[PDB]
RNA sequence: GGAGGUAUGACAA
RNA sequence: GCGGGGUGGAGCAGUCAGGUAGCUCGUCGGGCUCAUAACCCGAAGGUCGUAGGUUCAAAUCCUGCCCCCGCAACCA
RNA sequence: GUGGUGGCGAUAGCGAGAAGGAUACACCUGUUCCCAUGCCGAACACAGAAGUUAAGCUUCUUAGCGCCGAUUGUAGUGAAGGGUUUCCCUUUGUGAGAGUAGGACGUCGCCACG
RNA sequence: AUUGAGUGUUUGUACCACAUGUACAGGAUAGGUAGGAGCCGAUGAGACCGGAACGCUAGUUUCGGAGGAGGCGCUGGUGGGAUACUACCCUUGUGUUAUGAACCCUCUAACCCGCACCACUAAUCGUGGUGGGAGACAGUGUCAGAUGGGCAGUUUGACUGGGGCGGUCGCCUCCUAAAAGGUAACGGAGGCGCCCAAAGGUUCCCUCAGAAUGGUUGGAAAUCAUUCGAAGAGUGUAAAGGCAGAAGGGAGCUUGACUGCGAGACCUACAAGUCGAGCAGGGACGAAAGUCGGGCUUAGUGAUCCGGUGGUUCCGCAUGGAA
RNA sequence: CAAGCGACUGUUUAUCAAAAACACAGGUCUCUGCAAAAUCGUAAGAUGAAGUAUAGGGGCUGACGCCUGCCCGGUGCUGGAAGGUUAAGAGGAUGGGUUAGCUUCGGCGAAGCUCAGAAUUGAAGCCCCAGUAAACGGCGGCCGUAACUAUAACGGUCCUA
RNA sequence: GGUAGCGGAGAAAUUCCAAACGAACUUGGAGAUAGCUGGUUCUCUCCGAAAUAGCUUUAGGGCUAGCCUCGGAAUUGAGAAUGAUGGAGGUAGAGCACUGUUUGGACUAGGGGCCCAUCUCGGGUUACCGAAUUCAGAUAAACUCCGAAUGCCAUUCAUUU
RNA sequence: CGAAGAGACGGAGCCGCAGCGAAAGCGAGUCUGAAUAGGGCGAAUGAGUAUGUAGUCGUAGACCCGAAACCAUGUGAUCUA
RNA sequence: CCUGAGUACGGCGGAACACGAGAAAUUCCGUCGGAAUCCGCGGGGACCAUCCCGCAAGGCUAAAUACUCCCUAGUGACCG
RNA sequence: UACAUAGCUGAUUAGAGGUAGACGCAGAGAACUGAAACAUCUUAGUACCUGCAGGAAGAGAAAGAAAAUUCGAUUCCCUGA
């Protein structure tokens, strides 16, 4: 099951990012090191 | 209590989906479902431990007495009397309060106004949860179940399981709350204890959620039933009792099947129709111009069809022994064992099984029935006495705490065997309702009714003629507790089994039961009841 | 004692 | 071209909803009977029409192909 | 001469054969060192100089194969017509593929050691 | 709503009476808090006797009899809390009242009578009157659910060698397509409505399919070795074009399947679609050069309206807010 | 002389059809207790009837004679009504907006007003249960088998109300 | 004399309701709407199409573009024809070097029956069937080691326009 | 006011002279953006407005004639049931 | 002491407001419920506070506006 | 039916119909049509019907318009647009 996600900045919780994933391969939440806009710094941002 | 639109779902399996429920005051719940279906899961949405993914989870401000599934022992040397006191807050709150007194004095004029507030919510907080408990918890022991002072003073981890459960219990009450979430309250309790729980449940004004696989223990408290459905992954809220839920449950099934069959027999007429005009004669102009008319009704019923529910597939086992069984499977002669520094548990004991012969250990909580199970195997080794297995007996040992799990591997790392391939392991895994990526999942958040599965399955996987079952159906949903004890009825071997549940002893169809502590060998039969009441 | 009533199996020998 | 079907000797399940091949009658061997039928007890008989895929694993899901059966293959 | 490093469509290749090592290039000798093998110091990596030209490598001979390939003729075809018009023909320009005569066992640089 | 009386039964609520409070220790049945050194009694005290209730079985509470005057607390120790008595009350279970409601039936003055008699009165209309019936129902108003081809307004594609039947409807690749591009037919063939957390990025490294020969289980064919082998493999998924200076294969680290953009082009009726150097921010890999704004390339998609969710130095109908 | 159809006399498409069509007496079902059901009408008022279940309305059949089999799973109708689902209304716990007042940029926040509002209650209908076919309707397959052959009284099996 | 059109009446035929009744007649809304057919009236001069693409409940309608016309602005003249030069592109033809289709010859693993030997184990044969190989010879819209003529794009190029 | 006239008065209003931005707002700039970047739209690089006249369009029956029909008041049982 | 009650207003159902229930104020109709009253009440487009403006639930009222069957006197790049 | 009331007789008083095929207010209220179909919507609160008028009608003397700070019943015209 292929679904399309949104990755949320960790620090300033900007739902930064389109992407998707296969929540069977992938059960948890996606986590990536991604520059968020607001803060212009790469920052952690997680699946929500 | 209040839940709308709950959704949550760990991974790709899901949990709720669009569920709601409303308590109301003052009701003893009885939440019933299958092992997964959710139970525990809904007091982590109440404890706020949990998120819902979606919706929202409404919880009154009162406080809640939560009795957990499994015990919470944070460190191996915490003694019972420790363990106990946590249960109140008196403890932190002094530590707290003491550090603040230190704090006034390193600091003159700056903190103080913080401090100073700080210091007088702890007091008065202190006083709301009156010092006075040193004393009332000693007594509420006594008044409680009859819990031995010596055990007051001793490690909890080297309680029996029915021991520990009479101590969680009461660490809930000794907190004093306001509604009462007991998760399994009587999971290991004999006969006895659960005469008291029962009595207090009943007399408990305030609210009280139970969650529960007895059915006989909830009829006689629940007035209110919460069945969380394992399928359609929602809650349902039904007043009266576990047979009320089970004839309003089996009714709208049964009308909601009725239903589905009238619509499946239209859409089979319309389907019939159409294949007919389907195959006429281009020339038949007017049935051709029908059979697209129905073409266009038969699509509208397949689009309002009403799918039916997958029922919930239950355990299969077929347990069977590799080799035979002996006319002496166990020799046990002269046998005495003392934990160090504790009274002797029994003095030369020496007992001979037959050969596919149901052997109980029966007894009463802390009596030794979990620890000469443990001799047996090898665990503890027998301060005197020989304990000796004919080379033709292959013994399946199913601990009572579910300690032959690893917690950190998976479910497949956890069954993994030499003698089994992989296909083989995920088949059985299936039977144990497994299904497909379900055996990738962590042994650290299943279920302890799931858990239970996976011993199950390891024990079945050995192909032992000899059963050392310690508390079988602990943790089973009622519907798998007795398809447990069918199967072992059935089972070509010797079964040494330890059960408090009088069903599944019935079922199996015990011949000799070995009373504790009081050493008699006896032929089983209803005067097993007698041995109870003396 | 006595009397009216309340499954299948040839043909000849 | 539109449907329905291929699973033990025959007739059927299982197929939707993946894990383990059965039920009915029959066949064969042995019993019971003076004998036959009925009955009793044992055994045999298919890797699911066939070949590739999907999967940890398929009779099952997907695809093709060959067979068998009911329709149709042209209307003023 | 040899070793580096390039440009040019293999006319530079391939196969076969012959010669050479002074240097150089290699085989080569080791696993203490950095580093390495889903196993293996084979490789990669490093340290080394007893032996050897046997192979690679350079130079040389061979067109057997591969590659390159003129001219002539022909197919096709632009334009202009024609007939006996699914086809075919004439004129004018263009012109293959094939098959061949032949070419070719390279050429043009730069650097270093001789 | 018109629509008003009751009774009874069961229930919700609020007072009002009563009674209940025994953890262990402790004079022993201390429910919480405050005040408290005084409090009660011939307005008949203690003690005694009997009935009754509770009960954790210890005792507690209450009524009556006889008697006639005295008792309790403070002080004292126990305990988290110390006792008489009063007040404010909270748990517990009995009753009374104020009662909100559901039902039960009963009542009668509304309302109704295509019942009788009486009058207006020639009248089988009507309106009054009196009895009888019915009755707070019914009827009627408002609102709400169900039912409702009884009735009403409508919809019920297009392409198509007529129309129908069947087929087709958007996207990708090929042939047709006449060596730029484009190019039709109900022409000839196939695919798509995804997949991948690596099957993406980068750095480093690697080279295939088959065949011959030899070799335990081992078979035509599973793994191993040598030789031959220019691609006869592979490239997730159709085909074409491309790629073995790899775009194929392996490994380490990674998230550039980045944010703001964007000279200039291609395509094109429009709306869209396609490519893009380069600039800045902040990075991944790499020693560096440098590469990276997903994947060998080209399908894997859907305008607006209307809604959901997140963010926001925007607006906020006098003003501050809110909506 | 004989066959079809309709029992019959009647009726009909004025103006292309006179019939086998309609009607019919007879049959049957069903509704209707009388302010009947049914119908015309917003209503009042009428028809039904100055009738009263041997009456009146509706459906179907169509003299007469002999007869009218099986199926109530489906759809309707009828009855049931315990349970599930279900409107308005009633009830309003909680949550928002505002702000007297508090406030350690924070923020907190009584009352009133106000925007939403869950539990609970809530009829018929529906789901269900039974009946009902002169209600709507519906009334099957395959294999084997007899002293020639053919068929097959007979056997097997599946499906269905 | 009664029943009147959202109706009446109908022994029932869509039957009758003033000589056409699937719903009368009359007046009005009203100049209903008509992507349809028909019609649209003096003259000369200049220029002069299209019957195509895309999208369309679209196909005999429409819209934008293309093609016509009128006016205007402006540039290193951007158009057309021809020549020269340079490029992209895989068609005609041709070929077989790949992939399909295919003929004969040689030789052949392997494949069919027969006997001897059978534990079915090893042979000897139809000039028995023959993979693959090789020799020769064909064939192709969706084959290509090749490959034109033309057409096409381009040039501060040349000539005419 | 004046001949059913011209005209006079009437500056309310309308167009133009500034744009950019959804907007707060800034302004020969402005919006996007972290950006002195790039880019969009503007300014640079000015002509408008009133009236007449003609072409075309829009709202009106809108070039003219034509339905079957739909709706709303009325008139008809002197034919016929 | 008086200053318009079954009124204002609210729920429900409709309608009118350019405003189609919409965030819908303002006005009205049906139905049910239902205020305050000067320390009051209404409006300033949901709503609340503040401020400002007004004082409903009683009535009357010329002129500027619409039209012309008729009457009188005329007019027309109106018909003939 | 007791007083009454209703009824009944007379007198008194005032309506009763028509228009101007216009204009006004109110009740009730279409459809074709447009939307390139069509149910919201549109045609329209139009046509038609009915009531009540008056020479005009209706509205009208703020529980208003506002927030330049103020205006001071209504109606109608221009503008806002
Ligand atoms: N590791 C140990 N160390 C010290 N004492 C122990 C230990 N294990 C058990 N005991 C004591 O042994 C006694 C009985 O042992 P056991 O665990 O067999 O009880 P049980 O029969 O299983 O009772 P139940 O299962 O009903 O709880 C308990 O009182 C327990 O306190
Ligand atoms: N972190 C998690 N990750 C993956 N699956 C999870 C996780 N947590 C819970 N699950 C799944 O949630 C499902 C249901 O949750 P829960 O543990 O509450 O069931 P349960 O009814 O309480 O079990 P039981 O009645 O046997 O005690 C479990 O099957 C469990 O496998
Ligand atoms: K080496
Ligand atoms: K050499
Ligand atoms: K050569
Ligand atoms: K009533
Ligand atoms: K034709
Ligand atoms: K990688
Ligand atoms: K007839
Ligand atoms: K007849
Ligand atoms: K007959
Ligand atoms: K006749
Ligand atoms: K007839
Ligand atoms: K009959
Ligand atoms: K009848
Ligand atoms: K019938
Ligand atoms: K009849
Ligand atoms: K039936
Ligand atoms: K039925
Ligand atoms: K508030
Ligand atoms: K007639
Ligand atoms: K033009
Ligand atoms: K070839
Ligand atoms: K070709
Ligand atoms: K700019
Ligand atoms: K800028
Ligand atoms: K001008
Ligand atoms: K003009
Ligand atoms: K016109
Ligand atoms: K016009
Ligand atoms: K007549
Ligand atoms: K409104
Ligand atoms: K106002
Ligand atoms: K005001
Ligand atoms: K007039
Ligand atoms: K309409
Ligand atoms: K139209
Ligand atoms: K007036
Ligand atoms: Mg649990
Ligand atoms: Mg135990
Ligand atoms: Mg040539
Ligand atoms: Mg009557
Ligand atoms: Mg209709
Ligand atoms: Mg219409
Ligand atoms: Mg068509
Ligand atoms: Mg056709
Ligand atoms: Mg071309
Ligand atoms: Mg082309
Ligand atoms: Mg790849
Ligand atoms: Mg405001
Ligand atoms: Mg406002
Ligand atoms: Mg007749
Ligand atoms: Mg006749
Ligand atoms: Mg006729
Ligand atoms: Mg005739
Ligand atoms: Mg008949
Ligand atoms: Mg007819
Ligand atoms: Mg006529
Ligand atoms: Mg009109
Ligand atoms: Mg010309
Ligand atoms: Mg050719
Ligand atoms: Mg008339
Ligand atoms: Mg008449
Ligand atoms: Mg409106
Ligand atoms: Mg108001
Ligand atoms: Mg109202
Ligand atoms: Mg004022
Ligand atoms: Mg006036
Ligand atoms: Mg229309
Ligand atoms: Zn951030």
């Amino acid at each position: 099951m292929r679904v399309n996600i949104t990755l949320e900045c960790t620090s300033c919780k900007e739902r930064n990012y389109l992407t998707n994933k296969n929540k069977r391969n992938n059960p948890d939440r996606l986590e990536k090191q991604k520059y968020c806009p607001r803060e212009r710094k790469v920052t952690l941002h997680r699946e929500t | 209590m209040r839940g709308q639109k709950m959704n949550l779902t760990f991974g790709l399996e899901e949990v709720y989906e669009d569920a709601e429920f409303h308590l109301g005051d003052f009701d003893k719940v009885g939440i019933v479902g299958v092992n997964g279906a959710g139970k525990t899961t809904l007091f982590r949405l109440l404890l706020r431990e949990l998120k819902l993914d979606k919706g929202k989870i409404t919880i009154g401000n009162s406080r809640i007495g939560y009795l957990p599934q499994e015990i919470i022992i944070m460190d191996e040397k915490m003694t019972v009397l420790e363990f106990l006191a946590e249960g109140r807050p008196i403890k932190k709150m002094e530590t707290e309060l003491n550090y603040i007194y230190e704090k006034l004095t390193v600091v003159d004029d700056d903190k103080q106004d913080r401090l100073l507030k700080r210091m007088g919510w702890l007091q008065e907080q202190l006083e709301y949860f009156d010092c006075y408990e040193a004393e009332s918890i000693l007594l509420d022991l006594v008044d409680s179940m009859q819990i031995d002072f010596d055990l007051f003073d001793q490690p909890i981890s080297e309680l029996s399981g029915g021991q520990k459960s009479k101590i969680s219990f009461a660490k809930v009450l000794y907190s004093k709350p306001e509604i009462l979430l007991l998760d399994q309250p009587t999971n290991h309790l004999d006969s006895s204890t659960k005469e008291f729980v029962t009595k207090y449940l009943k007399s408990y004004r305030g609210s009280v959620l139970i969650i529960s696989h007895d059915i006989d223990f909830l009829n006689q408290i629940i007035d209110k039933i919460m069945y969380i459905d394992k399928v359609t992954h929602k809650i349902s809220i039904y007043e009266g009792d576990y047979y009320t839920y089970k004839k309003k449950y089996s009714e709208n099934q049964l009308l909601r099947e009725k239903m589905i069959i009238q619509q499946e027999k239209e859409v089979k007429e319309l389907a019939t129709f159409v294949q007919k005009a389907k195959q006429a004669s281009q020339t038949n102009h007017a049935l051709k111009r029908m059979g697209l008319e129905r073409a266009i009704r038969l699509d509208k019923k397949k689009k309002n069809l009403t799918k039916r529910d997958k029922v919930y597939k239950r355990v299969k086992m077929d347990i069977k022994p590799n080799r035979e069984v002996a006319r002496t499977p166990l020799k046990v002669e002269n046998v005495t064992f003392h934990y160090p520094g504790h009274p002797i548990l029994y003095k030369d004991l020496s007992f001979q099984i037959s050969g596919k012969e149901r052997f109980l250990v029966v007894g009463e909580n802390g009596v030794g029935k979990s620890t000469l199970l443990k001799l047996l195997m090898g665990i503890n080794i027998p301060d005197k006495g020989k304990i000796i297995f004919n080379d033709k007996t292959d013994v399946a040992y199913y601990s009572q705490e579910l300690e032959q799990l690893d917690e950190e591997k998976t479910i497949l790392e956890n069954v993994k065997s030499d003698e089994y391939t992989d296909w083989k392991l995920r088949a059985t895994l299936s039977n144990f309702l497994f299904y497909d990526d379900d055996v990738n999942k962590k042994v650290n958040v299943l279920s302890p009714g799931e858990k239970a599965r996976i011993v199950l399955c390891k024990v079945l996987l050995q192909k032992a003629n000899l059963l050392i079952l310690d508390q079988p159906t602990n943790h089973l949903d009622p519907e798998t507790q007795s398809i447990i004890g069918a199967n072992f009825n059935l089972f070509e071997g010797t079964i040494i089994v330890v059960s408090h549940n009088p069903s599944f002893v019935e079922q199996i169809g015990i011949n000799r039961m070995l009373i504790l502590p009081s050493g008699n060998i006896d032929n089983y039969s209803p005067e097993l009841l007698e041995y109870y009441s003396n």
